[PDB]
RNA sequence: AUAUGGCGCCUAAUUGUGAAUAAAUUAUCACAAUUACUCUUACGAGUGAGAGGGGGAUCUGCUUUGCCCUCUCUCCUCCCA
């Protein structure tokens, strides 16, 4: 899980825009690896952190927390600095036993990303539409 | 032009540091002799000789020019200056006694003065590995290593607050006007049903009737500028690892063939390196022409239990209102001290130091003797300012937030004091 | 209330300094005033707190405090910044019984300022010497 | 000591197996590198770890822990993956002063080696015959 | 588990000195058997005991300790004998189940062995560089 | 009176050494000027400070001051020092000046001063 | 059971002098000093670490040192009744 410059293409409504997405330091107090835009400003606006706890007498059940954060701002007429008006974020949370097998991780992760891309949650989120 | 070299001009003809001459300085080449003779008093081989001819052949080292800096932060931070003297060969004076009686008639004495020899200065190291890891474990027991003050102090703060709310309460009831409803924080302090005895009046129930108010205010203030101090004494860590590395002289003749002169050389070189925090907005650009002092952090506290203050008496409201709003303002400059606290600056540096030496005379039979002093000249000094950081940094913001948060609804609460 | 201008006089060993202090307010919880000399420097300017208490409940007679301060005000100090050097206490406090007489307060009165002019405290207050 | 895949080789009673384990990273909350041999099922792999300590104020000594972990599979034949049935551990606790020097702790080290090597602790652990 | 004189060869930064351990009396209060320098004063300085550890209720899960202790001392320019002012020391810890079997115990073994050998450990405590 | 550095010859009792002595920052606090040894840590150990205070309502009366400071060490265990003090009045002129600078310079050169200094010896 | 969780035991100490047994040690007690490194081991100096206090310390400073100034105290600790 090398830390890099990670670029998405293909998203969007219309799947044209693209991301790019550089690291940055790892939380110490919980280890949490983060990345931001290319910038300058929307590097700390933007927010992409992933963190993977290991078992413990806690944890069992490895888990992999995936958090995403996207604030929208503006600048009001006459004003200089934008403020945020909105915060969009999502957070998405695998737990693993630790008999799992890559082979199952994978085709967890494969099976969500093809969710993601089918039109049932497509439409339950790009316009908040129940399944009915 | 105006300014001096390393500092540069804002957007409202404002005092700012030029980072680009700060950080990537314009290198330039000196040759400047600095002591180019030496000085022979004695006698060798039935020969006086007291003549002064010149040592120095020729210099060479790069360095950067003369810079001036200005801080920017509230606590007196100013940024790192990149710095050069990489001399292509050292430089040690050494002012000894050559002296050997040797026989068949062979006798030698005189002191030598002003003479210098040049050597290799191992410029080629690197301790970055060994520097490195000395952060994340210091990291990790800060918050186990300060935790405690930290808390203490977000609590002073929010303390602090309540009393200003307290205090803009019972403000709030003088201005509208009231001496019975006034006694609403009176009440809070002596820990007792007080009755009255007279017709009182505002002013005077509100000058000095909140005597264990102004106290409390005073001493947990000085409490938070105290604990401030070491906060911020607490943004930065410096870590540096020294080890030994001897070196060798070539040969040299302080006279005309008549005596060698070998030994050791004993240094050390240090590769320290310090990471600091601040603001990662206004580093840049920060106001040095309009700020106020620290003194006047003491001087609000002390001036309601001042029992000399006439303004009591021609303009309470003035006089108060304005203790709010420089309260205010204190608060909101040390507030950008905690908003967006990341890497902003990052130095390293590579320092060599002499710590001993060895002298041994040897042209037939060991016969010469030597009890000198040595002395350098010129040490091999580089710093560097840096920005990749390779490795896991400290993020101090978002445990800092908590305090930014609360001097930004502070300083709210006392602006919305109105005449 | 004490608002008044006391203009003192025979200051001094040589009896030829005066002084003035003027009212500068007064603290409404302890009953207490307060006056200093003409000046903007607390050196220069000497202290006269006068308090006057009454009967509540944790004593039963009366308090007349009195607290003077005559700070030495230093001339040359790097700057035109008089400051002090040597800070003068003086601190006088008495205790009169609820059922005493105005008559007995002039007496002691009269008593300490006769002893004051006296060269019997002057030896002792300025020379620091011992009863021989 | 920049992780990297370590290739250990000759290994075990003969002498002839070898172990390859992958660098999987390192633990920045506890500063604690982790390796892991080349493998699927996390519960089924063999695992090291080494961190360094610096002195603290309540330690103020040089501490450096190496933890050996190593499972075994006992594969039931049939009716689910294997699942782990023992596990033996190994724990080396190196200990030294501000003022040690690199000298003493190789030397140390390089005891320690020899001393696993030796007749003694070759009976002492593999047929734990106590030393005697 | 014989006890008897052990000679580590290739030892420190070069490997080139050599070591040898006298056995001496088993610790009967505990059970611990013990070697030390050949001698005479540094027999009572450096220290090298192994102690294995039974089942019972409190163990399950026999255990094998084995703790190296070096002090390092010197004499001041005027005294006669020398006073320690360092002290190394480590110790490793290995933890076997009742159905433990030796060619695991011999593998975990000889794994420790070839650690200790390879550039990682090496590197993180001949310098104190955890890897990074 | 520019500030730069000073390469004093023949000094001693048998006017042989020498000192360098290169300037440092003149002290805001009392404006005066300061120069130390060539250094590395003779630098904060020898010290030469050189004022001209101007006329105030104390000074009339130009004061023109030298200090020199030699501590000697091996810890400093001892620490010579000398003091200047040249008064001039307003209408004063550089031919006067420089009169009373070489007649120092002059005596202090001169052997009784010498006498006087070097072992301490009343004129008697 | 690794990380770490639980159990127990433990704490200023070192050196020297008194008593110590008939005689020698001599723990317990008392008595006297020590406390971090380098420097002569003389006095004392330097540095690292921490603790506390005072100053209020930004404008055009140096820097072969990276950065608020200074005073005081400690080198098994800190807190309460």
């Amino acid at each position: 899980a090398k830390l890099e410059t990670v670029t998405l293409g293909n998203i969007g409504k219309d799947g044209k825009q693209t991301l790019v997405l550089n690291p940055r330091g790892v939380n110490p107090t919980n280890g949490v690896a983060s990345l931001s835009q290319a910038g300058a400003v929307p590097a700390l606006e933007k927010r992409v952190t992933v963190s993977v706890s290991q078992p413990s007498r806690n944890r069992k059940n490895y888990k992999v927390q995936v958090k995403i954060q996207n604030p929208t701002a503006c600048t009001a007429n006459g004003s200089c600095d934008p403020s945020v008006t909105r915060q969009a974020y999502a957070d998405v949370t695998f737990s693993f036993t630790q008999y799992s097998t890559d082979e199952e991780r994978a085709f967890v992760r494969t099976e969500l990303a093809a969710l993601l891309a089918s039109p049932l949650l497509i439409d339950a989120i790009d316009q908040l539409n129940p399944a009915y | 032009p105006k300014l001096p070299r390393g500092l540069r001009f804002g957007a409202d003809n404002e005092i700012l540091n030029d980072f680009q001459e700060l950080w990537f300085p314009d290198l330039f080449i000196e040759s400047s002799d600095t002591h180019p003779w030496y000085t022979l008093k004695g006698r060798v081989l039935n020969a006086h000789l007291d003549d002064r001819l010149p040592n120095v052949g020729g210099r060479q080292v790069r360095r950067t020019p003369h810079r001036v800096t200005v801080p920017i932060a509230s606590s007196g931070l100013r940024p790192v200056t990149t710095v050069q003297y990489d001399p292509a060969a050292l430089s040690f004076l050494l002012n000894a006694r050559v002296d050997w009686d040797f026989g068949n008639g062979d006798s030698a004495n005189l002191v030598i003065n002003d003479f210098l020899f040049r050597t290799f200065a191992p410029k080629e190291f690197d301790f970055s590995n060994s520097l490195v890891p000395r952060y994340t474990q210091a990291f990790s027991a800060f918050n186990a290593k300060y935790g405690t003050m930290i808390g203490e102090g977000l609590e002073t703060i929010k303390y602090l607050g309540l009393l200003l709310r307290r205090l803009r309460e019972g403000y709030r009831a003088v201005k509208r006007g009231d001496l019975r409803a006034l006694r609403r924080v009176i009440q809070s302090y002596h820990n007792g049903k007080w009755k009255p005895a007279t017709a009182g009046n505002l002013w005077l129930e509100f000058r000095y009737g909140l005597m264990p108010l102004f106290y409390d205010i005073r001493d947990v203030m000085l409490d938070w500028q105290n604990r401030h101090d070491k906060i911020q004494r607490l943004l930065r860590f410096s870590v540096g690892h020294g080890e030994d590395y001897v070196v060798e002289f070539d040969n040299l003749y302080p006279a005309v063939a008549y005596f060698k002169l070998k030994g050791e050389i004993t240094l050390e070189r240090r590769h320290r390196h310090g990471i600091s925090y601040a603001n990662r907005e206004g580093y840049a650009v920060f106001d040095n022409g309009s700020l106020r002092p620290v003194s006047d952090w003491k001087e609000l506290a002390t001036a309601f239990i001042n029992p000399h203050e006439v303004a009591w008496e021609l303009t309470p409201y003035s006089f108060v209102v304005d203790w709010f709003l420089n309260v205010g303002d204190i608060l909101a400059q040390q507030g950008q001290l905690y908003h967006n606290i990341d890497i902003v600056d990052g130095f390293d540096r590579r320092d060599i130091r002499l710590k001993s030496f060895t002298i041994k005379g040897e042209r037939n039979g060991r016969p010469v003797n030597v009890s000198a002093s040595l002395s350098a000249v010129d040490l091999f000094y580089s710093r560097l300012h840096t920005s990749n950081l390779p490795f896991a940094t400290l993020d101090l913001d978002t445990t800092f937030s908590s305090f930014k948060h609360v001097l930004d609804s502070i300083f709210l609460l006392t602006q919305r004091v109105k005449r």
